[PDB]
RNA sequence: UAAGUCGACAAGAAGAUGGGCUUGGAAGCAGCCAUAAUUUAAAGAUCUCGUAACAGAGCACUUGUUAAAUCUUAAAAGCAU
């Protein structure tokens, strides 16, 4: 019952052929489960901000210790080796293939501030 | 240089004879620099140079290679003539052996080109002429240098072959300084695939 | 390189040997299109146990046929001879058109 | 060279037309040819729907064409019931950022990639990334998703 | 503040740079060689986009065609044909075999606060295994008997190296007739069924690829040899076999 | 040709280039540009 | 910077997708709005050309070959042109 269309709707305009319907929208539970986490990437008034937004970061900072105001680098830049480990099994098979791709994005996102920055500076 | 460490790999039939420093005497200088006289020769002909002092020929009869190398890396004269005196070498060497050749298209409509032979003006006995109808109300004829070879194989075509590139490419572009090719029709003596960018209109 | 004067190659050599090295490099130099424009090609594998002399065959269009030793020469020396027989057709090209 | 050749057409509407005549019809290929041979590939598609295809010319004017499923944009605007603009045609948001012309659902989002994924160049592609990729274009046209 | 003696504890010392793509690449490289048991070396003489999507495409066709009766978890997509760095790649070999992390002294490191807590850096791309491989690769007959020097002929020029993430033989003669078909033993997919492998732009595209080679558990494995080892049906099968006796 | 006293290249193509110079005078940085012959410039009078 | 720097050369530089709007026409490239994604060895809803509009040639970027054992690139300062 997540979904906005229930059992039964009939999707409009979706069916290019002549010698057919439109199609029908099945069950919620018959359709796949990535569908349903694929929706992931979607990403005076200024006064009030500092009054409180200002007041409560600090709080929760708690700038006692350099343990929270670490720098974090990036996964782009890191060099700590990554989970591979020999004859460890099809799940650490599996799960060491995950994070070469996943280090794959990190430098894929890396090259299209690159890209957009150089055409930047050659179009002033 | 990158290119003076490369061997010149010296093919079969080609001798390299190395000659030993000498100076000739000059009363308008002091002090003049010992030189080194390399005789190229092969199946083609034979070619000569006086190479400085400070290079150094590791001539390798048995492999049949012949690397240079100077006595200082940090001085700007040895790095220079370093490179050069192996771009000269190698042309010697894939000259006295293969042959250089250019090729000059003459485009234009009108534009003719004839060997022949005139006596009257022969720098040596049996200079070819190369004679150019190239629109001017006289006859353009040049003779060819002593040890170059021309030839048309069609009216609009030149060959010229000679074992000294810088004679051969010099001689060419005398030919070419008579009609330098014009970015409105393409009209002109072009040398080896050279080619113009023509307007729009 | 040129490969546009090359009709067909044919190159038998063995993966694990270190001498057909050279051999490797000269099959990726050919364009991507190489087999549309009509140039055959033919690759025989060797096996590791047994390891045979590689052998290289180059044909260009005037009929010349030319077989080269993966051995002695490396692979900046095959593409030495290839352009040399190459060129020559590309200027006798122009020689005899127009 | 072989040269290449976008246009879209209609269904079953294949004729010396705007679309048609002079996309093709300069280049030397049989323009009646292809219009006789395109009704046979569409013969069971709604009159009217658009449809790309991708003729290909080897030379000798020998030509050959691969028809190709509907445009993904106008699967959006036609399955967001967006209003239909001028000409009789459904039109996106004009800005993105602030308009907004539809709101499609996720499942019906899963519909709209397996119709897509019947191309063979793009069945290899897995379907749980291609569903992401039409979500990446409603925001370029003004379409909100709603779970 | 942080001083400057402070290291951040995901980026120890490096040999070189770990922001370029050499060093992150390496890193990759690196735990594929421990990952992956089987891996397959293929040779692709510049194939185009359109035609590796074609290549790429009959393996998820071809791969998803196989059972999976033992209940294992679906591994049907972390089986990629992806193209690596010859150079770079090269030397993820070296290290894997010429560098031991237990052979690394742990040392004093210096947190934000200050504080000395003892830390090893056994990480592939530390001066230490840089300092290694060098040393090791010095002797060159030496290093022919190892699996490295079997396997280095074969990288040279590009190469595409294929990812199994377990010694499936079942999921090997999917993919071994779809790149490198080798009939009887293994035939090609039909055409009254697979359509897609006999097209315009895939025929040009397998033409074009050339089984160098593969390696297995770190094991030199000839081509010939690789039919063995796809001509078994299962892994389970054989050894059950060997129980009869 | 755009004799100027700043020169500057205008382009990928363009080369610096000190030329006539010889043991009677010191010469002129150019900008040749084999693609654009107006990229042409001197940097000096005679 | 031998994990091949620099330069050159060879190939690639995709797909959803002619983004939406505008316009007689706007397909990366008149202009306006948006520019989380996807798949890749890599590939900006696009940096310079090109087209009436497509097509087409380059760049960012990616692989390979050649090849340097004091030899890459940039800045500042000193003296010169
Ligand atoms: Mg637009
Ligand atoms: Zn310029």
């Amino acid at each position: 019952a997540i979904s906005s269309c229930p059992a039964g709707t009939k999707l409009n305009g979706l069916n290019y052929f002549k010698n057919k319907a439109d199609p029908v929208a099945l069950p919620d539970e018959e359709y796949p489960e990535w569908l349903w986490r694929c929706l992931e990437v979607q990403k005076k008034q200024r006064r009030l901000a500092m009054k409180r937004a200002r007041a409560q970061e600090a709080k929760i900072l708690a700038s006692g210790d350099l343990e929270a105001l670490a720098p974090k680098i990036p996964l782009q830049k890191q060099s700590v080796n990554l989970p591979g480990a020999v004859n460890g099994g099809v799940q650490d098979a599996v799960l060491a293939d995950e994070k070469r791709e996943e280090l794959r994005k990190a430098m894929r996102k890396e090259r299209k501030a690159k890209i957009k920055e150089s055409n930047y500076l050659k179009a002033m | 240089s990158k290119l003076g460490r490369t061997p010149l790999s010296i093919p079969p039939g080609v001798e390299i004879t190395i000659g030993e420093p000498f100076v000739k005497r000059d009363m308008t200088q002091w002090k003049q620099q010992p030189k080194r006289k390399i005789t190229v020769q092969g199946p083609l002909g034979q070619l000569e140079m006086d190479i400085p002092d400070f290079i150094k020929i590791d001539h390798d009869a048995e492999a049949r290679r012949a690397t240079l190398s100077v006595a200082n890396r940090d001085e700007k004269e040895q790095r220079e003539m370093w490179g050069t005196t192996w771009a000269y070498l190698n042309r010697f060497i894939m000259g006295v052996s293969e042959g250089h050749t250019a090729v000059l298209r003459l485009v234009g409509i009108g534009y003719r080109a004839t060997i022949d032979t005139r006596p009257e003006k022969e720098e040596y006995p049996g200079q070819q002429f190369v004679c150019l109808k190239l629109g001017f109300s006289h006859p353009v004829e040049m003779g060819v240098p002593k040890g170059m070879k021309a030839s048309t194989p069609q009216p609009t075509r030149i060959l010229l072959e000679g074992i000294n590139r810088e004679q051969v490419m010099t001689f060419a572009a005398d030919i070419r300084r008579w009609r330098v090719p014009e970015p409105y029709k393409g009209k002109g003596i072009f040398v080896n695939g050279e080619t113009i960018k023509l307007k729009q209109k | 390189m040129l490969t546009r004067f090359i009709t067909d190659v044919s190159t038998r050599f063995n993966p694990f040997s270190a001498k057909a090295k050279a051999a490797r490099l000269f099959l990726s130099f050919l364009p991507p299109n190489a087999r549309s424009n009509g140039m055959n090609i033919t690759t025989q594998l060797l096996p590791r146990n047994s390891t045979e002399t590689p052998l290289l065959y180059v044909k260009f269009k005037d009929g010349k046929e030319m077989n080269l030793d993966v051995e002695n020469m490396g692979i900046k020396s095959i593409v030495e001879e290839v352009d040399r027989h190459s060129r020559i057709l590309q200027k006798q090209a122009d020689l005899n058109d127009g | 060279v072989e040269q290449v050749v976008k246009l879209i057409v209609g269904a079953g509407q294949a004729s010396p037309s705007p679309p048609v005549g002079p996309a093709l019809g300069s280049k030397g290929i049989k323009s009646m040819d292809f219009c006789k041979e395109f009704n046979a590939r569409t013969a069971h598609i709604n009159t009217g729907t658009p449809m790309p295809v991708r003729v290909t010319v080897r030379p000798d004017r020998s030509f050959h064409f691969d028809v190709r499923t509907p445009h993904t944009s106008w699967l959006l605007l036609n399955a967001a019931e967006a209003p239909i603009g001028k000409g009789g045609k459904r039109k996106g948001a004009s800005n993105p950022g602030k308009e907004v012309v539809g709101t499609v659902s996720l499942k019906h989002v899963y519909e709209i990639a397996k119709i897509k994924q019947s191309e063979l160049r793009l069945s290899g592609l897995p379907l749980e990334g291609l569903c992401r990729a039409v979500i990446y274009q409603a925001r370029s046209i003004g379409i909100n998703v709603i779970p | 503040r942080l001083p400057d003696d402070y290291v951040p504890p995901t980026q120890p010392p490096s040999a070189r740079p770990v922001d370029t793509r050499k060093s992150q690449l390496l890193r990759t490289y690196t735990s594929m060689l421990r990952s992956t048991p089987l891996m397959l070396i293929f040779q692709h003489n510049n194939l185009t986009a359109i035609e590796w999507a074609a290549i790429r495409r009959e393996l998820s066709l071809a791969l998803s065609n196989v059972p999976v009766p033992e209940g294992a978890p679906d591994i049907t997509s972390k089986i990629h044909l992806q193209v690596v760095r010859t150079r770079i790649f090269d030397v993820a070999l070296k290290t894997v075999e010429f560098f031991d992390p237990s052979t690394v002294e742990p040392t004093t490191a210096t947190t934000a606060t200050g504080t000395k807590v003892p830390a090893t850096y056994n990480h592939d791309l530390s001066k230490h295994a840089w300092k290694a491989v060098k040393e090791a690769t010095k002797n060159t007959e030496a290093v022919e008997k190892t699996v490295y020097g079997q396997l280095a002929p074969l990288l040279v020029g590009p190469v595409a190296i294929l990812t199994l993430p377990s010694v499936s033989p079942a999921h090997l003669g999917a993919a071994l007739s779809v790149l490198a078909p080798s009939p009887p033993a293994f035939p090609a997919p039909s055409r009254k069924k697979n359509p897609g492998y006999y097209d315009l732009t895939c025929q040009s595209g397998l033409q074009k690829l050339l089984l160098v080679g593969g390696r297995i558990e770190g094991k030199a494995f000839d081509y010939d040899g690789i039919k063995w080892v796809g001509g078994i049906e299962n892994g389970i099968e054989g050894l059950r076999a060997q129980l009869v006796h | 040709m755009k004799v100027h006293s700043a020169i500057k290249k205008r382009c990928e193509h363009c080369k610096v280039v000190r030329r006539k110079a010889n043991k009677r005078q010191n010469g002129y940085l150019y900008i040749i540009c084999p693609a654009n012959p107006r990229h042409k410039q001197r940097q000096g009078y005679r």
